[PDB]
């Protein structure tokens, strides 16, 4: 179990730790979050009580260093930082725990939700999508645009998701135009899995990371990426059977975690209806289709 | 974006463009089988690719052999159209290639776009105009070369004959669409109008009769009558 201490909480903010959230009042004696499960990436995220504009946060893995949060009154936000002095850190954390100034990561024993949402997400891949090499953790916010969005403007602050474009020379083999557009297996299996991602685990990891940025930060380009990666699989006639089974599990937990009030903006009607009811894989996503039909029958 | 009444004179500017109509590519007769089921039999078709400024028509004849052994022919027809238009463009010298292609049916947009990915600077556009190019097969000489073809073939026509010597391309296109709209609404009466007078002939190298300027005004008036009529006969007005 690891800890992310806070120097202080000078501004009233709503703090999220993965799917959990709690409110901290202005100058409330809050010094961080303890009992964070080891073995998973995590995301700490914030919304100022004053300006709900700009939900922002940090992806991290406690195995990679000792991290803390400190408010910067100049830049006006809670910043993640690494403490290199491990004895200063343990000493800091021990004092805050002794004074019980920390919230406990509130995981139910039965509950595999976070594992299931982050199964294939790796910090090393997050850091290649979010490029800030000097830090071990990655900042994301609501407003950050993707490389592909930038092609249709500060490159330093972009989400470098893998570009997917169904009407592109990468996607369409000369002389296989109709074949490759109507059945995207070539593009999925050769171009993307074999060529770019190397394996389906890396593909699923980017798909899961995109959903989580889309859900927690309302990041529109992330939602576009998540739906494109779903649609590329569903529009492929030839997909390894283990991939379809895993995709069904992935999407199931995403839809179940998806709060109902954010569904209208986070779910693309066309992709989902095509995927569940028209695509090659219309009969391959039993768990996802069941939860979609019982939780969001209006979208369909 | 979409071509409509608002941007209609764009058709006659000096940016090369082509209309593509696919409505006669896949043509069938439906008939009963000996067992009393229904079956289709394909007949020859054609892609109607037209430069509205110059009148140049690239008639790509679609022979029935192209459908042998194929499934989902209506879908294939759009992709075959797009394959043939892309081949046409690649065959033209760079300075003759179009700067836009306007498809008369929106279902041709994605097939054409995918086949033209090599030409990112050629704009593929739909239109809101209800153009009557389906009636091209009511032009006897075009119908004749399509039905006689024994293999795939491209035939080049000027659908305006020599009209551009005397009228603008705006006026010529307006005459063409009036003639074709008439042939589409009532083919027999339209053809009677055009041929009734034995003394007006069709030159060997032309598609329509050699009307004087005055006779075209009479003809054009008779076609409007026809269309407005049938529009009553149809809706009872
Ligand atoms: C239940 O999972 C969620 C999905 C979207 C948004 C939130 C809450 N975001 C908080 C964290 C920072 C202040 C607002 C969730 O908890």
């Amino acid at each position: 179990m690891n800890t992310v201490p806070f120097t202080s909480a000078p501004i009233e903010v709503t703090i999220g730790i993965d799917q959990y959230s709690f409110n901290v009042k202005e100058n409330q004696p809050f010094h961080g979050i303890k009992d964070i499960p080891i073995g998973h990436v995590h995301v700490i995220h914030f919304q100022h009580a004053d300006n709900s504009s700009m939900r922002y946060g940090y992806w991290f893995d406690c195995r990679m260093g000792n991290f803390y949060i400190q408010y910067d009154p100049k830049d006006g936000l809670y910043k993640m930082m690494e403490e290199r002095d491990g004895a200063k850190f343990e000493n800091i954390v021990h004092n805050f725990k002794e004074r019980q100034m920390m919230v406990s990561y509130p995981k139910i024993d039965e509950d595999d939700t976070w594992y299931n949402l982050t199964e294939f997400v790796q910090m090393d891949k997050i850091r290649k999508i979010v490029r800030k090499d000097e830090n071990q953790f990655s900042y994301v916010d609501s407003s950050m645009t993707t490389v592909q969005e930038n092609e249709l403007s500060d490159p330093a602050h972009s989400l470098n998701y893998t570009v997917i474009n169904f009407k592109s020379r990468e996607a369409i083999r000369p002389g296989h135009e109709m074949e490759d557009f109507l059945d995207k297996s070539y593009y999925l299996n050769t171009v993307m899995l074999q060529g770019i991602f190397k394996n389906s685990s890396n593909y699923f990891g980017e798909l899961q990371f995109a959903f989580l940025n889309a859900m927690f930060f309302g990041n529109y380009g992330s939602s576009l990426q998540w739906h494109a990666m779903i649609e590329l699989i569903c529009s492929s006639a030839t997909v390894p059977k283990h991939m379809l089974d895993k995709l069904d599990e992935i999407l199931y937990y995403q839809i179940k975690t998806l709060p109902e009030q954010y569904s209208d903006i986070l779910l693309n009607e066309r992709v989902w209806n095509i995927c569940l009811y028209s695509s090659f894989q219309k009969n391959s996503l039993h768990n996802t289709e069941k939860i979609m039909e019982n939780k969001y029958p209006e979208l369909l | 974006g979409a071509m409509n009444s608002s941007n209609y004179a764009e058709l006659f500017n000096n940016d090369i463009k082509l209309f593509v109509d696919d409505t006669n590519v896949y043509r069938v007769t439906v008939h009963k089988t000996f067992e009393g089921n229904v079956a289709t039999k394909a007949i020859n078709g054609c892609i109607f690719t037209l430069n509205p400024k110059t009148g140049h028509l690239f008639l790509k004849i679609i022979h029935t052999s192209v459908w042998a052994g194929q499934k989902r022919l209506s879908q294939l027809a759009k992709w075959k159209t797009a394959e043939e238009v892309s081949a046409l463009v690649r065959s033209l010298p760079k300075e003759e290639q179009p700067k836009q292609i306007i498809v008369t049916r929106k279902a041709m947009l994605d097939p054409l776009e995918v086949h033209m990915l090599d030409f990112p600077n050629i704009a593929i556009r739909p239109t809101e105009l209800r153009l009557p190019f389906s009636a091209a097969m009511s032009i006897d000489k075009l119908s004749d070369v399509v039905m006689k073809a024994t293999e795939p073939q491209m035939v080049l026509f000027n659908i305006y004959d020599d009209w551009l010597d005397r009228i603008s391309s705006y006026t010529a296109f307006s005459r063409l669409t009036l003639l074709l709209r008439a042939l589409k609404t009532n083919e027999e009466s339209a053809k009677m109008i055009l041929l009734s007078d034995p003394t007006i002939t069709i030159k060997s190298y032309h598609l329509w009769p050699s009307f004087t300027d005055e006779q075209w005004i009479t003809i054009e008036s008779q076609m409007r009558d026809l269309i407005l009529t049938e529009y009553g006969r149809k809706y009872n007005v």
